[PDB]
C-alpha cells in the first residue's frame, strides 16, 4: 500500500515510539499538502484526538501540534467536524501538564476560528 | 430530604438554556445554543426526542413555554422574534412570527386564559399579546417601564396579572384597569441588590419568589387594601413586600427558581452548578415565613445550572438543563 | 456565603487531601499561566498589547486551581475609557475558550481606575448578555483580532 496508507495505520499502533514517529510526519503533510490530507480528515480527526489522551507526555504534544496543523486543510470541509473537536479539546485543557495545556489552548483556538467573520 | 437522578438527556450540542413541562406531564421541550427545539416524548422507562425543530430561529432560543391548553408551543429567541409552532398536520410547523422587539428576546409566558402572550427583551421593554386564533396576532400593549435589560416575564395562576423580572434588580407587576381598557403597572418590588433573573407564583397566587444575581431568594407576599398587618397602599392597587430573603445558601448568581403548585417546594438553579430544595417551615408565620433548606444536589451538573421546573402533573419530579449541554430529571422525596 | 465554622472540616476535602498523599506529576494553574493567556490580547484601537499598556498584569490575576475560580483585574487607559466592557469582554473570550470549564472567570475593572466599574463589571459578569454579545459578528470580528496570536 501507499506510505500515506501506512503513516495512518500507524496512528493505531499501540507503540509510543511509533506513534512519535508517524506523527512528526503527519504534521507538515497537513501544512504542506492540506488539498490530499482533507480527504482522510475522517480518520485524522478521530486518531489525533485519541492519541492526545495517550499516557505519552510527547504523544499527547505531538497529538494536539497536529490538530493544530488541521486547521490548515479547506475550511469547508473541517466545519461538520468543528462541534465535537471543540468539546473534544476541552478535556487535553485540563490536563495534569503544563506543556500539553498550553498545546491544547492553541490547537482549540484554531478550531473556534473556523467559522469566523473574519476571512 | 433527598433528591435522585432519575434521567440524563444530551440532545442538543451546546449549551441548553430552558426546559419546559408540557401540561400532560409526559412530555417536555427544550432550546439552546443550537438555535433547534427538541420534543420529548416518554416510552416506557426511557425518554427520546420526538420532533426536531430547526430553522425557526437564526439565533439561541432562550425560553420555550408551552400553552395552558397544550396544543401549541412558543419560543424566545434572540433573533428579536418568538415563534408560534403548530402541529395542525399532525407535525409541527412555524405558522406565525412575532416581530416587534428592537433586541434579542429574553422570555415569553401565557397566561391562565391562554389567549394572552407576553414577552420581554433587551430593549427594557415588556410587550403583551392578544390571541383571537391562530392565523390571528395582535399587540395589545408596548410597556417600557423597565430601565435595563428585562430577563423574565411570568403570568399570575389564577388571574391575569404579569409579573417581570429586569436586570435593574426590580420586579414589576401589570394589570388592566377596566374602565380604562389599557395595561399599567401596578406595584415595583425593590429589595434585590443585582439582576433578577427568575419569578414563579405560588399555587394560589398570593406569594412569589423571585431570584437573583444578589446570591439570593426573596419571598414576596401580595397585600391588598384593608390588611391586619397594617400595610396601606396610596394607589387603590395592591403592594408587594419583601417578607423572607434566604441569604448565604448560594455561592453565584440564580438563574432560576421554580415554586411547585402541587407540594410548595422550592427548586433553584445556581450558577454554581447546584439544585437546592427549600420547604416552608411548619410553624412559618404569615407576616415573616420561614424557609428552610431539605436537600441539595451542589453537584447537580457540571456547568451552570440554567433552568428548573416542577411538573404540574406528577408531584415531586423536577427538571433542569445547564451549559453542561445536559437535561436531568429528578425526583425529590420529603 | 458564609464562612465554615472554624471546628469543622468537609469530609470530602479531607479525604481528597489524603487522596493527595499517595513526570507523573500534575502541574497545577497559576498566576502565570493565566497571565500568559491574556497578556498578548491587542488593544482595540492602538498597536499594543494589554501587557504593554498595563491594563492586564500578572499580579492583577487571582486564581485557586482546586476551588476552580480565577479572578482577573483589568486596569483602563483612561478613567473614562470607552472600550473597557470590549476589552474585559476579550479577556473572557480567551479564558472561555482556553480554560476547562469547571473554572469559574471572573472579570473586573481595577477598583478605582474607571469611572463607570459597578456598571462595566455587572455587564461582564452577565453570561446572558455576554453570550448574546459574541453573536454580534461585527463584536465577535474585532474580539477575534484581539485574540489572534500572531
Ligand atoms: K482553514
Amino acid at each position: 500500500p501507499t506510505l500515506l496508507s501506512l503513516l495512518l495505520e500507524a496512528l493505531s499502533c499501540p507503540d509510543s515510539v511509533v506513534q512519535l514517529s508517524t506523527l512528526s510526519c503527519l504534521q507538515p503533510l497537513l501544512l504542506e499538502a492540506p488539498q490530499i490530507m482533507s480527504l482522510h480528515v475522517d480518520t485524522l480527526v478521530t486518531k489525533f484526538l485519541n492519541l492526545s489522551s495517550s499516557y505519552s507526555m510527547a504523544v499527547r504534544i505531538a497529538a494536539l501540534q497536529c490538530m493544530h496543523a488541521l486547521t490548515r486543510l479547506p475550511t469547508s470541509v473541517l466545519l461538520p467536524y468543528k462541534s465535537q473537536v471543540i468539546r473534544a479539546l476541552a478535556k487535553p485543557l485540563d490536563d495534569k501538564k503544563r506543556l500539553v495545556r498550553k498545546e491544547a489552548v492553541s490547537a482549540r483556538g484554531e478550531w473556534f476560528l473556523l467559522g469566523s467573520p473574519g476571512s | 430530604g433527598r433528591l435522585i437522578l432519575e434521567h440524563t438527556l444530551q440532545g442538543h450540542k451546546g449549551r441548553i438554556w430552558g426546559v419546559a413541562w408540557h401540561p400532560k406531564g409526559n412530555v417536555f421541550a427544550s432550546c439552546g445554543e443550537d438555535k433547534a427545539i427538541r420534543i420529548w416524548s416518554l416510552t416506557g422507562n426511557t425518554w427520546s426526542t420526538k420532533t426536531i425543530l430547526s430553522d425557526g430561529h437564526k439565533r439561541t432560543i432562550r425560553e420555550i413555554r408551552w400553552s395552558p391548553c397544550g396544543q401549541y408551543l412558543a419560543s424566545a429567541s434572540f433573533d428579536a422574534t418568538t415563534a408560534i409552532w403548530s402541529k395542525s398536520s399532525g407535525e409541527f410547523e412555524c405558522n406565525a412570527t412575532l416581530e416587534g422587539h428592537e433586541n434579542e428576546v429574553k422570555s415569553v409566558s401565557w397566561s391562565r386564559s391562554g389567549g394572552l402572550l407576553a414577552t420581554c427583551s433587551r430593549d427594557k421593554s415588556v410587550w403583551i399579546w392578544e390571541v383571537a386564533g391562530d392565523d390571528e396576532f395582535e399587540c395589545a400593549a408596548v410597556l417600557n417601564p423597565h430601565t435595563q435589560d428585562v430577563k423574565r416575564v411570568v403570568w399570575h395562576p389564577t388571574k391575569d396579572i404579569l409579573a417581570s423580572a429586569s436586570y435593574d434588580n426590580t420586579i414589576k407587576m401589570f394589570a388592566e384597569e377596566p374602565i380604562d381598557n389599557d395595561w399599567d403597572c401596578t406595584a415595583t418590588l425593590t429589595s434585590h441588590t443585582s439582576t433578577v433573573w427568575g419569578i414563579d407564583f405560588d399555587a394560589d397566587g398570593e406569594r412569589l419568589v423571585s431570584c437573583s444575581d444578589d446570591t439570593t431568594i426573596k419571598i414576596w407576599r401580595a397585600y391588598h387594601p384593608g390588611n391586619t398587618a397594617g400595610v396601606a397602599t396610596p394607589d387603590q392597587q395592591t403592594v408587594w413586600k419583601c417578607v423572607c430573603t434566604v441569604s448565604g445558601q448560594h455561592s453565584r448568581a440564580i438563574y432560576d427558581v421554580s415554586w411547585c403548585k402541587l407540594t410548595g417546594l422550592i427548586a433553584t438553579a445556581c450558577g454554581d452548578d447546584g439544585i437546592r430544595i427549600f420547604k416552608e417551615s411548619s410553624d412559618s408565620k404569615p407576616d415573616e415565613p420561614t424557609f428552610e433548606q431539605i436537600t441539595a444536589e451542589e453537584g447537580a451538573h457540571d456547568q451552570d445550572v440554567n433552568s428548573v421546573q416542577w411538573n404540574p402533573v406528577v408531584a415531586g419530579q423536577l427538571i433542569s438543563c445547564s451549559d453542561d449541554g445536559t437535561i436531568k430529571i429528578w425526583k425529590v422525596t420529603e | 456565603g458564609r464562612p465554615t465554622e472554624i471546628e469543622n472540616i468537609n469530609p470530602n476535602v479531607y479525604d481528597r487531601i489524603k487522596e493527595r498523599v499517595l513526570e507523573n506529576v500534575p502541574d497545577p494553574f497559576d498566576k502565570r499561566e493565566i497571565f500568559d493567556l491574556i497578556r498578548n490580547i491587542n488593544d482595540p484601537e492602538h498597536p499594543l498589547t494589554l501587557e504593554e499598556l498595563h491594563v492586564v498584569q500578572e499580579d492583577l490575576i487571582r486564581i485557586n486551581d482546586s476551588q476552580n475560580s480565577v479572578h482577573i483585574s483589568f486596569t483602563p487607559t483612561i478613567p473614562h475609557c470607552s472600550m473597557a466592557t470590549l476589552i474585559g469582554l476579550s479577556i473572557r473570550v480567551k479564558l472561555l475558550r482556553s480554560l476547562p470549564p469547571r473554572f469559574k472567570v471572573t472579570v473586573e475593572i481595577t477598583p478605582g481606575t474607571h469611572a463607570s466599574e459597578l456598571a462595566v463589571n455587572k455587564q461582564l459578569a452577565d453570561k446572558e448578555r455576554v453570550a448574546a454579545a459574541l453573536e454580534n459578528n461585527h463584536l465577535a470580528e474585532v474580539i477575534n483580532q484581539c485574540i489572534a496570536a500572531k
